[PDB]
């Protein structure tokens, strides 16, 4: 009955737990990198001339 | 003497007051803006444009300070009369038309039909108004028949079927609420009382709102037709009857007020 | 035995926790601290789509980024031209409950589903011109939240059952149920690359999962109420969450833990939808108070408020290119913000 | 325009006219929610959902069972819900009383009124009469309750004096709630049209700043 479920679920948390982790300082400089990168990729970010731009 | 003119000029403020107050509300806050209000909001305007044209008139008469093209005024003033009356009439059906029967809704995208019907009204109530572009008397004493035309016309169409029209669709109204008050859970009360009272009190508000169009545009017209047929000590007579004349449309903002608890709050909040 | 397994299930949890936080070494604002805030940004509304009876739940945008569909309450599904505002299609639904919707990337089939448990398919493209239901799809005990199409002939929905599967239209079978959710699913949202997906529950706690191997790759906690939104960055290594607690948080797979709070004291009423931008340096979000906020991701300070409806913004999206913004609401209304 | 563009234009006009049409005609119905309990008789109450379609005096109703603190805000505008309880049996009435609370005081459900449908009232006469079951065992405040067989409708008055004083405890007069006695009784649906009537009166009468 629940050991199945007991057992199915510590399973998957120890599946969870050795798994390969990045630091946080990293994760966030390739976000930024990321953010920086498409910067004028982003028409709602920065606008674009209306002249080519489909919602007049 | 001198008293009679100091109700002249504090009806004449409050209405001019309490339609601005009413406009400024309705225009400031979106929360009450939909099909029902637009003929409220046009009727402030006429009344507006009523009050703001019986200044002129007894601010001279106190020949004739303005020119004689100054025909315009009267031409505004028989529109703005229309204008009010028609509009009271069109409320007058729509409030009918919620009440007795409100299962047959209609409202919800339709401010095309309400702007294309107020804007009818106000187009009528000037056509009405161009058959005095003879002539500050309205007409010369060599029309006799034609004045007596002029005036039984003006008279039938501005006071007897939107009178008619007004006292059937509001008796019916105040019929149904009185009616439908019983069909309320009843005890327990803090939310069945309530509904009685207030039913009732929208019954007798209309109730009392068609008697006082009824006794304060009867003079007006009135004293319009005793003259055509036909001043020593009738000019308090005038002035009372045209006092009680414009003190409809003056009133006509108050009813709202007194009716709308969220009115009265938005009311409050504007002045 | 029961008692001996909920010891170790807690000092796992124990451990886990504290790799997790020996793992962070600084907050995202420390170094985010430096960058340029985008500022005030204004959004005027381009288009407004009228034509909707009942409130809106759902819209999605096709890869073409000129098509978009819509679902109603009234029971009615529209296809939209946001470029003209011509509707293209109107599809009439069997149930007029429908909590969700999809456009193929495709765009030959069109998704639906809700309180009838069952996702159906529509196929856009027949020769006599007429839209009519491919395929039913049916399995799922709870209502349909959400659905994506993975490709022409795989979609992974999630229901108010507490589970996920993957579909398979030709033999309209579940190739694949993610379970593990403890409360009503309310929202999912495939990966960029289409090997992943994010599913945020009413458990208060988001779960990683693979439509190959099928079962939860991570699980991330850190909501105090209801997820109602979620959404993958750009990159596809992170997500955001949209929950009923008026707070928005960003989490990234890498680091196993939440990153970002968006939230602000004024704002007390919970998101209904969350998406990122065209860069993912914007998050726009829902809200309940009938209003739309945009929040700038990496510093967590309000960029935006996209005000224009009168009921609740149940919905919203970003085009493929980013070029415009639609955020249905319940007032049967869509608008186009550029 | 391009001849392209016409017909864009016109399949627009089209699908336009044709969704106006189904406006028209589905707009004028009124959605209920039944959302009584299990055992209470609420599927039996007119002669994962459950539509069901029944018309009284040329107008239609659509009343929808689902078979909850998150897919009840779909019936957000409904006209009005139908609440149906087991009267008969008094364990699991508080129950029913906390089950109309929490409706009650949902935020969702604050502006939509409630018809209350006490069922059951026969099997309440019979047990009440019997005397083998006391209401008092559990609710002691009706033994010291009085009505303003006698003690049938002392037993009926006092459970709904319960319901409507749960009822009025908040909403301040933004939505009322509608209690009915039903049995096997085939008026259910006139009672439900006229709640749906006055409700709606009381809608045109806030919309039209009446009231």
């Amino acid at each position: 009955a629940s050991i199945a479920q007991a057992r199915k679920l510590v399973e998957q948390l120890k599946m969870e737990a050795n798994i390969d982790r990045i630091k946080v300082s990293k994760a966030a400089a390739d976000l930024m990198a990321y953010c920086e990168a498409h910067a004028k990729e982003d028409p709602l970010l920065t606008p674009v001339p209306a002249s080519e731009n489909p919602f007049r | 003497l001198c008293a009679i003119y100091i109700t002249y000029a504090v009806i004449i403020s409050v209405g001019i007051l309490g339609n601005a107050i009413l406009i400024k509300v309705f225009f400031k806050t979106k929360s009450m803006q939909t099909v029902p209000n637009i003929f409220i909001t046009s009727l402030a305007f006429g009344d507006l444009l009523l009050l703001l044209t019986c200044v002129p008139v007894d601010a001279t008469h106190y020949g004739w300070l303005f020119g004689r093209i100054g025909k315009v005024l009267s031409f505004i003033r028989l529109t703005s009369v229309g204008v009010s009356v028609f509009t009271l009439t069109i409320l007058s059906a729509d409030r009918y038309k919620a009440v007795v029967k409100p299962l047959e809704r209609q409202p919800s995208n339709a401010i095309l039909k309400t702007c294309v019907k107020a804007g009818c009204v106000w187009i009528v109530s000037m056509i009405f108004a161009l058959p005095e572009a003879i002539f500050c008397t309205s007409y010369p004493v060599s029309k006799k028949l034609l004045q007596e035309i002029h005036s039984l016309l003006c008279f039938l169409v501005f006071y007897i079927i939107p009178l008619s029209i007004i006292s059937v669709y509001y008796s019916l109204i105040a019929r149904t609420l009185y009616k439908s008050t019983l069909n309320i859970p009843t005890e327990e009360q803090s939310h069945a009382r309530k509904q009685i009272e207030s039913r009732k009190r929208i019954a007798r508000t209309v109730l009392v709102l068609v008697a006082l169009f009824a006794l304060c545009w009867l003079p007006n017209h009135l004293l319009y037709l005793y003259h055509s047929f036909t001043s020593a000590m009738h000019f308090i007579f005038t002035i009372f009857s045209r006092v009680l004349a414009f003190s409809n449309s003056c009133v006509n903002p108050f009813a709202l007020y007194w009716l709308s608890k969220s009115f009265q709050k938005h009311f409050k909040a504007q002045l | 035995e029961l008692d001996q397994l909920r010891q170790e299930a807690e000092q796992l949890k124990n451990q886990i926790r504290d790799a997790r936080k020996a793992c962070a070494d600084a907050t995202l604002s420390q170094i985010t601290n430096n960058i340029d805030p985008v500022g005030r940004i204004q959004m005027r509304t381009r288009r407004t789509l009228r034509g909707h009876l009942a409130k809106i739940y759902a819209m999605h945008w096709g890869t073409d980024s000129r098509l978009l569909v819509s679902a109603s309450q009234d029971g009615k599904l529209i296809i939209w031209d946001s470029y003209t505002t011509n509707k293209v299609h109107a599809i009439p639904l069997r149930s007029s409950w429908v909590m969700t919707c999809a456009y193929a990337p495709s765009g030959n089939y069109v998704a639906c589903g809700g309180l009838d448990n069952i996702c159906s398919i529509y196929n856009l493209k027949t020769r006599e011109g007429n839209v009519r239901v491919s395929r039913e799809l049916a399995g799922h005990t709870g209502y349909l939240s959400c659905c994506r199409f993975l490709d022409d002939n795989q979609i992974v929905t999630s229901s108010g059952d507490t589970t996920c599967a993957l579909w398979d239209i030709e033999t309209g079978q579940q190739t694949t149920t993610f379970t593990g959710h403890t409360g009503d699913v309310m929202s999912l949202s495939l990966a960029p690359d289409t090997r992943l997906f994010v599913s945020g529950a009413c458990d208060a706690s988001a779960k990683l999962w693979d439509v190959r191997e099928g079962m939860c790759r991570q699980t991330f906690t850190g909501h105090e109420s209801d997820i109602n939104a979620i959404c993958f960055f750009p990159n596809g290594n992170a997500f955001a969450t949209g929950s009923d607690d008026a707070t928005c948080r960003l989490f990234d797979l890498r680091a196993d833990q939440e990153l970002m709070t968006y939230s602000h004291d004024n704002i007390i009423c919970g998101i209904t939808s969350v998406s990122f931008s065209k860069s993912g340096r914007l998050l726009l979000a829902g809200y309940d108070d009938f209003n739309c906020n945009v929040w700038d991701a990496l510093k967590a300070d309000r960029a935006g408020v996209l005000a224009g409806h009168d009921n609740r913004v149940s919905c919203l999206g970003v085009t493929d290119d980013g070029m415009a913004v639609a955020t249905g609401s319940w007032d049967s209304f869509l608008k186009i913000w550029n | 325009v391009s001849a392209e563009d016409k017909a864009a234009a016109e399949r627009s006009k089209m699908i336009d006219k044709n969704l106006r049409e189904d406006g028209e005609k589905a707009r004028r119905t009124l959605r209920l929610l039944l959302l009584g309990a299990d055992n209470s008789g609420k599927s039996t109450i007119v002669k994962g959902i459950f539509e069901t379609k029944f018309q009284v005096d040329k107008v239609n109703f659509h009343m929808f069972d689902v078979g909850r603190r998150k897919w009840i805000q779909c019936f957000n505008d409904v006209t009005a819900i139908i609440f149906v309880v087991d009267s008969s049996d008094y364990n699991r009435l508080q129950e029913a009383l906390n089950d109309f609370k929490s409706i009650w005081n949902n935020r969702w459900l604050r502006t939509i009124s409630v018809i209350l449908f006490l069922n059951k009232q026969d099997l309440l006469a019979e047990k009440v009469l019997a005397g083998k079951s006391k209401i008092e065992d559990y609710f002691p405040e009706f033994a010291r309750y009085t009505t303003p067989d006698p003690r049938v409708t002392r037993a009926k008055y006092f459970i709904r004096k319960e319901f409507v004083d749960i009822s009025t405890a908040s909403g301040d007069g933004r939505h009322i709630c509608y209690p009915h006695f039903t049995c096997v009784d085939t008026e259910n649906a006139r009672r439900i049209f006229n709640d749906c009537k006055d409700i709606i009166l009381q809608m045109n009468l806030r919309e039209y700043n009446l009231v």
